[PDB]
């Protein structure tokens, strides 16, 4: 179990950690959160108590570093660090949980809830979509903007998902113009999982991470992403039949994890009354679909 | 964007377009089968792609051995339509290719947008206006070749005549409109107006009448009171 300590909380913040989250107060004694699980990756995020606009967050793993929090008052906002002094930082940490002044990461035992949000998650692929090579952890934000969303400003600052684009030479051979339209399966099998991807997991982790992102910092790029990895291969006659059990699996925690009041912007009708009613793999997503219609029927 | 009654003019300017109809691409006749249960049977059609500005009719012609042994006719139709059109922009020679492609049913746009992936510089816009393309095969002439097509095949017309001799591309195609919308509203009675007069003949190199310009008004006029008539028994005013 590692830790994650705050140097200090000079602003009022709600501060969270996966899907859970504190309020803290102005120069409230926090110094930061133990017990967080080796072995999945991680976010914590920030969204201020004044400026409840620009929610924004670290991605991280506690087996690349020792990581902290610090309250920058020159740029505004809490900052993650590496502390590469071992020694400095097991003190830090000690002498913190010794005055009780952090939080635990307040896992349920029989709760696999972060574990199937992230299980395709890999922070070496996180740290190629958002490139700051010089740290180990990824810095999300509200506004950030995907390289897709530029083509149509700043490139240091980009979400670099896969461009994914159903009218395009990429998705099209020449001379079955209408055959590859209708059916994707050529584009999601040859272009992107035996091309790009490599493999269904890192697809699967894309997509993934792009969810989490909508879901934690609002950004819509990440959700025009999720939506476009989800239609790529619902939209395809031929999947490989443990990627749509997975899938099925995978939507499932997703749209259970989503705050209820959320679901008008975070979830595209079309493609979702397109892939549970209309697509070829209508009928692979008997979980998606049944936890879809209990809990958000006026969508469809 | 969509072209409609605001940017009606640009039709007649110098950047090339071509309007695609699609609607006689894929024409049927349905029948009763020994058995009782409906058939149909497909006849030749043909894509409507004209230039506004010039009268340049590229008529392509299907012949209905491309359906044989298909399925999903109505929406293959779509994507030989969309085939063609871009075979034909192909053979072009470049300075000869549109700017602009105006599809008349919104249905084409995503069909001929993924042939002409080739093409990015060339638009492919919808429009609002209900145009009277559908009514072509009334044109004696254009209907005569294409049922008597045996295989695929390209005939090109100047769907103007010799009109812009003497008249602009806007007023030309303000005949051509008022006429096919006669036509499809009234096929009997536009074709009665247009022949009634055995002394007024088509040009061998010609669709339609050699009218003078003083009889071509009393055929406007006339072609204007039968859409209006139509109108009021269509609906009751």
């Amino acid at each position: 179990m590692n830790t994650v300590p705050f140097t200090s909380a000079p602003i009022e913040v709600t501060i969270g950690i996966d899907q859970y989250s504190f309020n803290v107060k102005e120069n409230q004694p926090f110094h930061g959160i133990k017990d967080i699980p080796i072995g999945h990756v991680h976010v914590i995020h920030f969204q201020h108590a004044d400026n409840s606009s620009m929610r924004y967050g670290y991605w991280f793993d506690c087996r690349m570093g020792n990581f902290y929090i610090q309250y920058d008052p020159k740029d505004g906002l809490y900052k993650m660090m590496e502390e590469r002094d071992g020694a400095k930082f097991e003190n830090i940490v000690h002498n913190f949980k010794e005055r009780q002044m952090m939080v635990s990461y307040p896992k349920i035992d029989e709760d696999d809830t972060w574990y199937n949000l992230t299980e395709f998650v890999q922070m070496d692929k996180i740290r190629k979509i958002v490139r700051k090579d010089e740290n180990q952890f990824s810095y999300v934000d509200s506004s950030m903007t995907t390289v897709q969303e530029n083509e149509l400003s700043d490139p240091a600052h980009s979400l670099n998902y896969t461009v994914i684009n159903f009218k395009s030479r990429e998705a099209i051979r020449p001379g079955h113009e209408m055959e590859d339209f209708l059916d994707k399966s050529y584009y999601l099998n040859t272009v992107m999982l035996q091309g790009i991807f490599k493999n269904s997991s890192n697809y699967f982790g894309e997509l993934q991470f792009a969810f989490l992102n909508a879901m934690f910092f609002g950004n819509y790029g990440s959700s025009l992403q999720w939506h476009a990895m989800i239609e790529l291969i619902c939209s395809s006659a031929t999947v490989p039949k443990h990627m749509l059990d997975k899938l099925d699996e995978i939507l499932y925690y997703q749209i259970k994890t989503l705050p209820e009041q959320y679901s008008d912007i975070l979830l595209n009708e079309r493609v979702w009354n397109i892939c549970l009613y209309s697509s070829f793999q209508k009928n692979s997503l008997h979980n998606t679909e049944k936890i879809m219609e209990n809990k958000y029927p006026e969508l469809l | 964007g969509a072209m409609n009654s605001s940017n009606y003019a640009e039709l007649f300017n110098n950047d090339i377009k071509l309007f695609v109809d699609d609607t006689n691409v894929y024409r049927v006749t349905v029948h009763k089968t020994f058995e009782g249960n409906v058939a149909t049977k497909a006849i030749n059609g043909c894509i409507f792609t004209l230039n506004p500005k010039t009268g340049h009719l590229f008529l392509k012609i299907i012949h209905t051995s491309v359906w044989a042994g298909q399925k999903r006719l109505s929406q293959l139709a779509k994507w030989k339509t969309a085939e063609e059109v871009s075979a034909l922009v192909r053979s072009l020679p470049k300075e000869e290719q549109p700017k602009q492609i105006i599809v008349t049913r919104k249905a084409m746009l995503d069909p001929l947008e993924v042939h002409m992936l080739d093409f990015p510089n060339i638009a492919i816009r919808p429009t609002e206006l209900r145009l009277p393309f559908s009514a072509a095969m009334s044109i004696d002439k254009l209907s005569d070749v294409v049922m008597k097509a045996t295989e695929p095949q390209m005939v090109l017309f100047n769907i103007y005549d010799d009109w812009l001799d003497r008249i602009s591309s806007y007023t030309a195609f303000s005949r051509l409109t008022l006429l096919l919308r006669a036509l499809k509203t009234n096929e009997e009675s536009a074709k009665m107006i247009l022949l009634s007069d055995p002394t007024i003949t088509i040009k061998s190199y010609h669709l339609w009448p050699s009218f003078t310009d003083e009889q071509w008004i009393t055929i406007e006029s006339q072609m204007r009171d039968l859409i209006l008539t139509e109108y009021g028994r269509k609906y009751n005013v």
